[PDB]
């Protein structure tokens, strides 16, 4: 019927002065307590780029291509064989090249190439991937490169809001990270055309993402708020027992690899079993952010190019240590160092300037209770777990711990405080797993490998056991 | 590896 489409409610709209605007984490911070409730939001940028997109792609990089990855859009349902085969035919084209084809496309679809009002192309979309007869789109996701311009007078390029410097922002705790990785420390270039979509996902870590749209048609967003999240699959997994827009129907999945078969359904269902839904329509100049485990889809209404990155703050930590446990649960290798974050950003808490630490945005001092409840929490679990395994007398060696964080060999879990070592060095395991039922090929002597400057941090841990909200 | 993700 698709009438939904049209009282789908909208998500906040921010508009900042350039006064307000500052960088885009205490911004976040001042709008959190009531765009968080939402999952997305929108905040158009008073600042104008002097170089645009195209300009920059053009002559301040230099030969910039890029290859595009082909997606069915919807159709009987695609195999795995069949699926991975075609994701990368996608030819290699030229900023001008792909926006010039995907206007004839757009021109051969509706005898003309002039964008079109967005609640058409909207139910255009839901209504081909119903019963459409075109097979695919090409959208140049995760292309790397920016086009936020290097030139010193461009107002956007020099400000805070450019994606290349958010990661390393003062209050963006990736900051802290040691190598880098495409998407979350570094933005990516998406490129998109007519129903170029990116299904529901949650993102990696619950992880925060802010996506900028540089120029071309109009994109369209659905956001779930984080509250919703646990719902939101629950409905999922109903209504693909239903055989409501349904998937190959393995039926034995984590819950991402049930999102990557079904074909991508609409917002209705999610509506009809009372799922909160928000639309954001994104145009040239605008920002959408989507806040930790928010479930968001969307497709393009045209050509055009956005640019994005993740990111965290510590009001993001409660939302990592969900994801770190489903990727035990799953048994999957994390995309973050979690301990190693909470440890190195707690431990900036602690021996604070404290000069700083005063009046400042009840979002941030939330964050700051945040990461100092997960540091108590990992200290005195990594205590019990060091006072059982020294009263095992199964643990033959202490060797200050030197590296960064490494992965458990069984659960996968990162160890930044400590973990056992076996003999061949291929075998160290986190301190969840009982010792005595280890069987490893390499032998019987375990050697715990411990930070330094343990002490330290368990004097931090009881300096903020004591303070007020940490308990 | 360090990265984002999709089916190659
Ligand atoms: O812009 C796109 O193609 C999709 N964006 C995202 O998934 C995001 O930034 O959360
Ligand atoms: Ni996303
Ligand atoms: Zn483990
Ligand atoms: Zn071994």
């Amino acid at each position: 019927d698709l009438k939904w489409t049209e009282r789908l409610p909208e998500c906040p709209v921010y508009r900042p002065t350039k006064e307000e605007f500052e960088d885009p984490l205490t911004y976040l911070q001042k709008i959190f307590p009531e765009a968080s409730k939402y999952g997305i939001c929108k905040i158009v940028s008073p600042l104008t780029a002097t170089v645009p997109a195209g300009a920059v792609l053009m002559k301040e990089k230099s030969n910039f291509k890029f290859t595009t990855r082909v997606q069915p859009l919807r159709l009987a349902e695609w195999d795995s064989d069949d699926k991975v085969t075609f994701f990368m035919s996608g030819r290699t084209y030229t900023f001008r090249d792909y926006e010039k084809m995907a206007n004839k496309v757009f021109a051969r679809r509706y005898c003309s190439g002039g964008s079109l009002p967005d609640s058409f192309l909207e139910k255009e979309f839901w209504k081909e991937i119903a019963c459409g007869k075109t097979e695919t789109v090409e959208y140049a996701c995760d292309v790397d490169g920016s086009a936020f311009s290097s030139a010193p007078g461009d107002p956007l390029g020099s400000s805070k809001w450019n994606l290349n410097k958010v990661s390393r922002l003062p209050k963006s705790t990736l900051r802290l990270l040691e190598t880098s990785i495409p998407g979350v420390t570094e933005p990516m270039l998406y490129i998109g055309m007519l129903f170029s979509m990116f299904a529901w996902h949650v993102e990696d870590h619950y992880l925060y993402s802010i996506n900028y749209q540089h120029c071309g048609a109009s994109k369209t967003w659905y956001g779930i708020p984080g509250s919703a999240a646990l719902k939101f699959e629950k409905v999922v997994k109903e209504c693909v027992y239903n055989d409501d827009i349904l998937s190959t129907n393995g039926e034995d999945g984590a819950f991402d690899v049930l999102l990557g078969k079904t074909t991508i359904f609409p917002p209705k269902t999610l509506l009809d079993h009372n799922v909160p839904v928000y639309k954001a329509v994104q145009k040239p100049g605008e920002f959408v952010v989507t806040f930790p485990r928010a479930y968001h889809a969307g497709f393009s209404h045209g050509f055009n190019c956005g640019e994005a990155v993740n990111f965290a703050m510590g009001d993001w930590f409660p939302f990592g240590a969900i994801a770190s446990c489903r990727y035990a649960h799953l048994n999957r290798v994390p995309l973050l160092p979690h301990e190693e974050l909470i440890c190195k950003e707690a431990m900036l808490l602690n021996s604070s300037s404290k000069s700083e630490n005063l009046d400042l945005t009840p979002t941030e001092l939330s964050g700051q209770r945040s990461i100092k409840t997960a540091f108590v929490h990992l200290i005195r679990f990594l205590h019990l777990a060091r006072w059982s395994l020294m009263k095992s007398g199964l643990c033959t060696g202490l060797v200050s711990n030197t590296y960064g964080t490494i992965v458990c060999s069984l659960c996968k879990r990162d160890c930044y405080l400590a973990f056992i070592n076996c003999e061949c060095y291929s075998h160290p395991v986190c301190l969840r797993h009982d010792v005595k039922k280890l069987d490893l090929p390499c032998g019987t002597t375990h050697t715990l490998y411990l930070r330094d400057n343990i002490e330290d941090m368990e004097a931090a841990a009881m300096k903020f056991e004591k303070e007020d909200g940490v308990s | 590896a360090a990265r984002k993700s999709a089916p190659a």
